[PDB]
């Protein structure tokens, strides 16, 4: 029942807590002597919020290029719409009989269905966001493979002018993503991996400076420079691939 | 189409669900 991110948690955790509070008072098929007041107007507001959520969702499916969104968002629309129909029915049943036991069951089932379908849409949305972050990580991995072909100081200046701000963007993205995660062990892994990558960048540029300046020399320390460059690229690449793996981790809850 | 995103629509839905459940709770 734990939520994947702090954004999802703030939206859904209060709804889950309130359903569990209602369940205390009403087990399936349980009778009580408390008249439920007319729920027509609060349910109509849920109905308006549902149709609006489905409208936004459908606009994404119609315009997106993400095949996973096109596949996973439409079943969640059906979930939320079916669940909303149970709440409309519960309100109609309670209007004629405020003690209606089947209406109390429809309230719990309807509410659970809204929460479950909203959870599905939000997790699907979050998974698409993670794919965008991974694309940025892979872009850095690809340009790191270009380091081996840099052979002049002019080309090194060009290389650092693209890689420097590019790395700053990746660092900012991982920082915001780790902050949103609810699993502490996953946050630590991302922070440490991203810190190792940040520290290795000036190490890489230093090795490239020595490589380029000792390239065509007999007594030269090119060998040590080329070795330090390839080793730094390998270590940076393994840590970014660790970030990509951590970014896709899911815990046993639930 | 940038007017209201999915997060904003899910938030408005959470709010309407919270209102409904608290409305039932008040009796």
């Amino acid at each position: 029942p734990v939520f994947h991110t702090r954004t999802i948690e703030s939206i859904l955790e209060p709804v889950a807590q309130q359903i569990s509070h209602l369940v205390i008072m009403h087990e399936e098929g349980e009778v009580d002597g408390k008249a439920i007041p007319d729920l027509t107007a609060p349910v109509a507001a849920v109905q308006a919020a549902v149709s609006n959520l489905v409208r936004v969702g459908k606009e994404t499916v119609q315009t997106t290029e993400d095949q996973i969104l096109k596949r996973d968002m439409p079943p969640a629309f059906i979930k939320v719409e079916n669940a909303c129909t149970k709440l409309v029915q519960a309100a109609q049943m309670l209007q004629s009989d405020p003690y209606s036991v089947p209406a109390r069951d429809y309230l719990i089932d309807g509410s659970r269905g809204i929460l479950s379908g909203t959870s599905d849409l939000l997790l699907t949305f979050d998974e698409a966001e993670v794919r965008k972050i991974i694309r940025v990580c892979k872009g850095i991995l690809e340009y790191l493979t270009v380091a081996e072909v840099v052979e002049t100081m002019e080309d090194l200046v060009t290389y650092t002018k693209n890689l420097g701000p590019g790395m700053t963007k990746m660092a900012k993205m991982i920082d915001e993503r780790q902050q949103e995660l609810t699993h502490q062990e996953h946050r630590v892994m991302l922070v440490n991996s991203m810190n190792t990558v940040k520290e290795l960048l000036p190490v890489l540029i230093s090795a490239m400076k020595i490589f380029v300046t000792t390239k065509n020399s007999k007594n030269q320390g090119i060998e040590e420079a080329l070795k330090n460059r390839n080793f730094t690229v390998e270590k940076m690449s393994a840590e970014i691939n660790e970030i990509i793996r951590v970014l896709q981790l899911t815990s046993w809850d639930e | 189409g940038s007017h209201m995103n999915l997060l904003n629509a899910a938030t408005a839905l959470s709010g309407s669900m919270q209102y409904l459940l608290n409305y039932v709770n008040a009796g």
